[PDB]
């Protein structure tokens, strides 16, 4: 069973600055690590299909990095709607998710 | 007279013949009986882990569409009709390079019967793959197979069986190899399962014990005679050192 | 295109509960269907997956036996049935299909199972 | 649909035997070649293997259409059904296209009648290696090609500016040699059947010295 | 003559069918679900940097033109209709010379489900180039790729995908290991995109991880070489008065070192750099020569 | 309109002709008159137990359906007509690899005489199996056969025969002797019946009698061997005091016997029983070793 | 326009044509002019006794049927038309295996002149059998031949000749084999008689001479060197029996 380690467990940042996330894979997963946004009291919404490929309807500020095990999601200018719970999940094997990352404004 | 008759029989038959569909397409599976007459086993090779063999591969099934009730005889049609007739999709899984002989024409047979039976023969030569466990080499008995299977049709579309049981395979007892000796052979019927479905399988295998005596004279005779000529060094007196050194090192380099 | 589910349910512990997930705008046989639970302020957890074209099914090694997934090829519906539930599995259950690169592009609306006396 | 109607209209009244502008002008053919790899360069047979995606494009007024689609992208199924130039590699000891899982050929047809035919080849090309100064020797030897039957007056070839394109050059099987550059030439050769436009692509291959130190010196 | 219904169905399906246009040409992108089942992993030719592999290359897509309504729900077909209908032109990016086995008939399989799904499988032996880094020979390991994708159809038109979970897609048979030098440790699939002058193309990569077996190279080179160094070494126990015995022992030693060296070097592919076995042979030969020249100055 | 009459004649000829029915299918047998002309008798391989032969294989039979009448009595036709007309399915029983050359066109001929006689001659190289008993090597004589019959047409349906006298049917060209190691003494035809699982067939047998040339193994093996036994016999004329001289003589004799024996063992082919050359090398080594042990006793 | 004109002319020419019948089927034999441009000779094999020759084989005859007058130019038609036009069945008697190169298409030419002349070029690499006397090896001059002949058509139905006399063959002077050197080449026209009839034959021949500059310093110098090395024993005194016998028998061994 592949386990995903996602960091940092919570954070806080101001509007309009670079923010980078991280998801680590115990075993190998090629490019099959998907990132999902979940606003509070909303269903998850897919951003990044596979490693580093934007989904339809996503803005251009979002972008991810691909590798064998180390996966990072970066955002440029951050607007005020990004307060939401961001999860990483693999699909090379039977699908598994990480702990998630909670974005806050301060 | 009897030509105009055979001509019209072959034409009404092949007229409206649908090559794409097997006999009894929505019906029960079609049985196919096999016969093999082995012509030769050319070379069992260990550098490549294969053996080349030749056979008269024959198949026999029952196509109801090819039924005729006017002319009373069996018809050996020319081999170029076979591409206009349903033949089962028989393949050998463990072949590496294979061919049907193409001289003077394509060495293939086609033969109909009044009841609807067909007999489809081929002179095939395959380079089947045989993995050989050389741990007990050269006193070893290898077991090399030819695995006959259906490609496109599952085990609910074509059934395979050995036509004639243990007499289905003939000519095994006239194959002489310079390196092995065919001890026996077995004919196994089986059903394999893959992701797409189950399919029929038949196996023909040979226990190839290695012929002894050549390897004795090629290696064991040289090994013993080198070690025997090594031991005259002690018969040579220890005062003369150069001759003993030359003798021993000649043994080692040889 | 869009996945609808049943509403929230209030059940006693030790009982059995059956969730529905109906698909519209496409046909379930061409893609896998997944069932995921999310606890209140914890991360996502994958339950299992069903192949509607074949009926083959696989389960998480902590959901085997407890949860069973079935499908109805007429209604374009994926069914999750759970046998016996304790007083910890009160969570929102999401239904999703595989997307382009084996990613869950389309998800359900979420069904919160709740447990009390 | 409508693409089927367009194709059935195109091939109507089409001969694949008469090149375009058969009695009007020569057919200018622009050629490009991506080098997937250069195989071993052995001096025993004075040859080298290469692997490329050969590409050709020309203008053919017969395959002209008016519709809302601008490029039709097709398999190798029509490579027999339309006029293909008879390009051949003049210094090829052996050469065959690739046929697994389908004939590795491309065909694309633009609104103005332009065509782009492209295929994958392994070419077993010959070249002499002046084996003096070995193993500090440099060789730069060609992959020539031209049309077989069509003289200069019927098919004229030409290079694009970004015609030849080498790849990573690290997966290449040039063990004894190191790729240092390439160049493209064009000239007219006299032949008994007529004059022909010949294009050559010289791969500069300086041998890299130091293996033969441990081997022999 | 119950087959009249089925031949009517097939003739209806092929009436007006155009196998030159991909399914859903002006509507959507053709999604091809690919699979591989390795029946036998062939021998790895180290000298040519290639390897052989036998596979039941399996594919599936959806053509809406080939829907039908009949008594049977899956049409299992004679495999010559694959020429009569559209199939994707998948080719192996690193395939050197592969063959589709035609014995007895074309080893091909075509099934058409009721909904229009297709399942086109083929048997074939791939011969693909495996670029090797033989610095650590014979303690080396390789990830020999197998990359394939569509010729002439871009990412916007034909996109490839795995049929099952990517960890469980490329399956190797249990006894399907024809290797004798290497061992097969595991599989590794990956799906990616390659940019080119004609456009973008989907590429599915499969890496097979191999580790060379040291058992034969221990016997061929290292053990004879250690014994030969010891054979140099027992010269020093010999005395200084019997100079002819010691000098002939030394010159015989450097002779067997030379023949062992070229014998070891013939086995490997010719490479432009020094390997671990080459360093071992060079160091141990330096010890042999050092012993000889020390005897000479003694 | 010069050739229009001939076009009309041929179109009338093939109108209603079925090439799938042997001439006389439901009435008579088909008598085939065969002839062979060996343009070159290729080299014989003894490791593989095979040999190559280049021939103009000739056949002839009567087909009543192909009668004509016109401005010519013989319609020498191109090779492509042979496909359009029935021809027998002859094949070589012991043929391993036979190739029908088709450079620049198919090397085939067809002559239709108005009475209906046919003469369908082909060019083809045949590689055929020659089982050899290599006990008398290199003084062995073989009769390497070339059998051929018909696939699938039993003796009741197709029967073969020679067109000329059997002693003057298999004709060998004056300069067709491509044998480098074997000498062709003569040809030998024979006809007979076999039985298989399908029925009885006519087999037309040929035998090429070969004798190996012993002119190279004398100088390669026997003369150096005999001269070395004589050199081993020079030891008995030396005085016993030169012990280093006589022992270097002896050990060199055994070593050169090992070299010549291993050299001759690859010259003689892969085989499972003792040959004449193996008996000779064994006896020569036995005499050398007996000289060695006699030196040891003295 | 020109394109439509060439279209209707070619469609007229191929319509009503019979590939079966040679030009002037009932008339005199057809004159076939032949050119060969030799691109490369290689692999002159001593063990296999053949040699690989790459050439642009070219033929030229006249067919009155393929005559046009409306369009004053030479029509180089696409190579796929060669299937649909009569060409003579020229073959090489002494070839072992040959092939027309097939990249990017079949390397083949069809050119029709306004007078009816056809011009049918091909690119062949042929492994011609060349039987070689090695009695005087390595100072031996060899005679390799390419025997060109028609299979089906007798000498009263076809007629060969060399187009352009001794200019029929070109490029021999540019060939540089590794071991040999092309000293002379000859063009011979004659007729051969077989049992089936008489045929025309053209023979292309090369007189290969071998270069001895390698064979001296490889084979002949070591033998003379070892002979002198054996001769040096006589200057050694008879006392040094061990040295003399060791040196002599080492000369025998090497
Ligand atoms: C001496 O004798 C020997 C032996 O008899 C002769 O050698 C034979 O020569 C012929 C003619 O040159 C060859 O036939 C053609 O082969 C090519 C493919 O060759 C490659 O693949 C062969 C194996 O076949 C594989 O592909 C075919 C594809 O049809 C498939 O059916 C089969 O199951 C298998 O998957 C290899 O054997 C071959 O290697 C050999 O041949 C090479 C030839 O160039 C040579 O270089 C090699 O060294 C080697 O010797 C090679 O790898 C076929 O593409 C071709 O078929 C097309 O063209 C003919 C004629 O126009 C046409 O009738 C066909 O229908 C087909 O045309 C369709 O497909 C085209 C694809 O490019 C397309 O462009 C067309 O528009 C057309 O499309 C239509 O039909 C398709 C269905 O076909 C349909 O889907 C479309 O929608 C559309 O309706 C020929 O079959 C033999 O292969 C070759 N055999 C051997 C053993 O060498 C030799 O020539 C003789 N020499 C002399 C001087 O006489
Ligand atoms: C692999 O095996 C296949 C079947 O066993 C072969 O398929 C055969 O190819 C032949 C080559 O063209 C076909 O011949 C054609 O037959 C039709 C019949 O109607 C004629 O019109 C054509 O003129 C004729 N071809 C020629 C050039 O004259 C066979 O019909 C065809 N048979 C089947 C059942 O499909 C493959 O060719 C073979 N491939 C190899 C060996 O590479
Ligand atoms: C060559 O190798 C094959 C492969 O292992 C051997 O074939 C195997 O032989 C055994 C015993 O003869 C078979 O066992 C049978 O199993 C069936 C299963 O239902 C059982 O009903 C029978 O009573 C019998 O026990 C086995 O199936 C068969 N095939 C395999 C393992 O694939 C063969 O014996 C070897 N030797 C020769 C000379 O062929
Ligand atoms: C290599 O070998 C060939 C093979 O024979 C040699 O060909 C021979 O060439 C001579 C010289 O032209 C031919 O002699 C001619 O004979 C005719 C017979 O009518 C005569 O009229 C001529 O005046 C001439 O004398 C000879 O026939 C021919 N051999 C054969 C079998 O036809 C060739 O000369 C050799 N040398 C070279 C360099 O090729
Ligand atoms: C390949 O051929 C092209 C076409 O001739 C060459 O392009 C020329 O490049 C020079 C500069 O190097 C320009 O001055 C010319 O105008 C270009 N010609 C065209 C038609 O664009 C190209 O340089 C060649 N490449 C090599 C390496 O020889
Ligand atoms: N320039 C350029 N051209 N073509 C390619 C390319 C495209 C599809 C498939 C493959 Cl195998 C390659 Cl190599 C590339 N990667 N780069
Ligand atoms: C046809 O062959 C079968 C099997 O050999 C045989 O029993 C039968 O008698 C034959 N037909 C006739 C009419 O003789
Ligand atoms: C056609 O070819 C012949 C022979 O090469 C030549 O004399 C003639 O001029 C050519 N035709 C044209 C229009 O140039």
């Amino acid at each position: 069973n592949i386990v995903m380690t996602q960091s940092p467990k919570s954070m806080s940042m101001s509007v309009g600055e670079r923010v980078t996330l991280s998801c680590k894979a115990s075993e190998y997963v090629g490019t099959y690590v998907s990132w999902y946004q979940q606003k509070p009291e909303q269903s998850p919404k897919l951003l990044i299909y596979g490693a580093s490929n934007r989904y339809t309807g996503v803005p251009d500020r979002f972008t991810g990095s691909g590798s064998a095990t180390d996966f990072t999601l970066t955002i440029g200018s951050v607007q005020a709607e990004d307060l939401a719970d961001y999860h990483c999940g693999q699909s090379y094997s039977y699908p598994t998710f990480g702990a998630g990352t909670k974005l806050e404004l301060k | 007279s009897n030509m105009s008759l055979v001509k019209e029989t072959v034409d009404r038959l092949l007229k409206g013949y649908d090559i794409r569909l097997r006999p009894d397409f929505g019906g029960p599976p079609v049985a196919v009986g096999m016969n093999i007459d082995i012509a030769s086993i050319d070379m069992v090779s260990e550098v490549n882990m294969d053996y080349t063999l030749t056979m008269y591969f024959q198949q026999a099934w029952r196509d109801k569409r090819l039924s005729y009730n006017v002319i009373p005889l069996n018809l050996t049609l020319d081999n170029r009709v076979a591409d206009q007739l349903w033949v089962p999709d028989t393949y050998f899984l463990n072949d590496k390079k294979s061919f049907v002989h193409g001289v003077t024409v394509k060495n293939r047979m086609i033969r109909l019967h009044p009841d609807g039976t067909v007999l489809y023969g081929l002179r095939i030569t395959t380079t089947a793959a045989c993995m050989m466990d050389l741990r007990r080499y050269p006193l070893d008995e290898q077991n090399c197979t030819l695995e006959i299977e259906s490609y496109g049709y599952t085990t609910d579309d074509i059934e395979f069986y050995w036509r004639g049981d243990d007499n289905a395979v003939t000519g095994v007892t006239k194959i002489e190899l310079p390196q092995f000796s065919i001890v026996d052979y077995k004919l196994i019927t089986k059903k394999v399962v893959f992701s797409t479905g189950s399919y029929p399988r038949l196996s023909l295998s040979f226990k190839l014990k290695r012929n002894i005596g050549y390897f004795i004279l090629q290696t064991y005779m040289p090994s013993i005679l080198i070690t025997i000529l090594s031991w005259v060094s002690f018969w040579i007196n220890y005062d003369a050192s150069a001759a003993r050194v030359a003798l021993g090192i000649t043994t080692v380099l040889t | 295109v869009q996945l609808q589910q049943s509403g929230a349910e209030l059940v006693k512990p030790g009982a059995s509960v059956k969730l529905s997930c109906t698909a519209s705008g496409f046909n379930i046989k061409d893609t896998y269907m997944y069932w995921v639970k999310q606890r209140p302020e914890q991360g996502l957890e994958w339950i299992g997956r069903i192949d509607p074209a074949n009926g083959d099914t696989k389960y998480d090694p902590k959901f085997q036996g407890k949860a069973t997934i079935t499908t109805d090829t007429f209604s374009n519906t994926a069914y999750l049935q759970l046998s016996s539930l304790t007083s910890e599995d009160t969570a929102v259950y999401y239904c999703a299909r595989k997307g382009l690169r084996w990613a869950m592009d389309y998800w359900g609306q979420g069904t919160s199972v709740t447990v009390s006396t | 649909g409508d693409v089927t109607v367009i194709l059935n209209n195109l091939l109507e009244g089409y001969d694949n035997k008469l090149r375009p502008d058969i009695g009007v002008k020569p057919t200018l053919i622009h050629t490009d070649m991506y080098v997937n790899s250069i195989g071993p360069v052995n001096a025993i047979n004075m040859e080298y293997t290469i692997d490329i995606f050969f590409a050709q494009t020309w203008y053919d007024r017969r395959l002209k259409f008016n519709s809302t689609i601008k490029v039709l992208r097709l398999n190798s199924n029509m490579v027999g059904k339309i006029w293909i130039p008879d390009t051949f590699f003049r210094n090829s000891k052996k050469a065959d296209a690739h046929w697994i899982t389908t004939p590795n050929r491309m065909l694309r047809i633009w609104n103005d009648g332009r065509v782009l035919y492209t295929l994958r080849l392994t070419i077993d090309a010959e070249c002499q290696l002046q084996l003096h100064n070995f193993p500090m020797d440099e060789h730069s030897c060609p992959l020539e090609f031209s049309s077989y039957g069509y003289p200069r007056e019927e098919i004229v070839y030409q290079w694009k500016r970004s015609s030849v394109e080498v790849g990573d050059t690290r997966s290449w099987r040039l063990y004894q040699f190191s790729f240092v550059g390439l160049r493209n030439t064009t000239e007219v050769v006299k032949t008994t059947s007529g004059d022909y436009v010949v294009m050559s692509v010289y791969f500069d291959l300086s041998r890299r010295m130091g293996y033969f130190t441990i081997q022999t010196y | 003559d119950n087959t009249t219904v089925f031949t009517r169905i097939l003739d209806r399906l092929l009436d007006g069918y155009d196998n030159r246009l991909r399914p859903g040409l002006g509507e959507r992108v053709t999604e091809v679900k690919t699979d591989i089942f390795v029946t036998s992993f062939g021998p790895v030719s180290d000298h040519d940097m290639e390897y052989t592999i036998d596979v039941f290359f399996r594919q599936s897509w959806k053509d809406e033109r080939l829907k039908f309504k009949g008594p049977m729900t899956v049409l299992r077909l004679n495999n010559l209709m694959a020429s009569k209908i559209w199939t994707p032109d998948t080719f192996f990016h690193n395939g050197k010379k592969s063959v589709a086995h035609n014995m007895t008939m074309p080893n091909k399989l075509l099934r058409i489900t009721e909904d229009g799904t297709l399942l086109y499988t083929m048997r074939l032996t791939v011969r693909a180039e495996c670029p090797m880094h033989l610095e650590d020979f014979p303690m080396d390991a390789h990830a020999c790729p197998l990359k394939f994708g569509s010729y002439a159809y871009t990412r916007a038109e034909v996109v490839y995908e795995w049929t099952r979970e990517p960890a469980r897609s490329v399956v190797v048979a249990e006894d399907g290991s024809r290797l004798n030098q290497y061992d097969l440790l595991g599989q590794t699939v990956d799906s990616g995109i390659v940019q080119s002058s004609t456009g973008e193309y989907v590429v599915m990569t499969t890496h097979f991880h191999l580790k060379r077996k040291i058992g034969y190279f221990v016997i061929q080179t290292y053990l004879p070489c250690i014994m030969t160094v010891i054979l140099s070494q027992v010269s020093f126990w010999l005395n200084r008065e019997s100079v002819p015995a010691r000098t002939v022992f030394g010159v015989t030693t450097v002779l067997t070192m030379t023949t062992l060296s070229i014998s070891a070097r013939n086995s490997l592919p010719k490479v432009a750099y020094a390997t671990a076995m080459d360093w071992f042979i060079a160091v141990c030969y330096a010890f042999v020569f050092s012993a000889l020249i020390e005897f000479a100055t003694v």
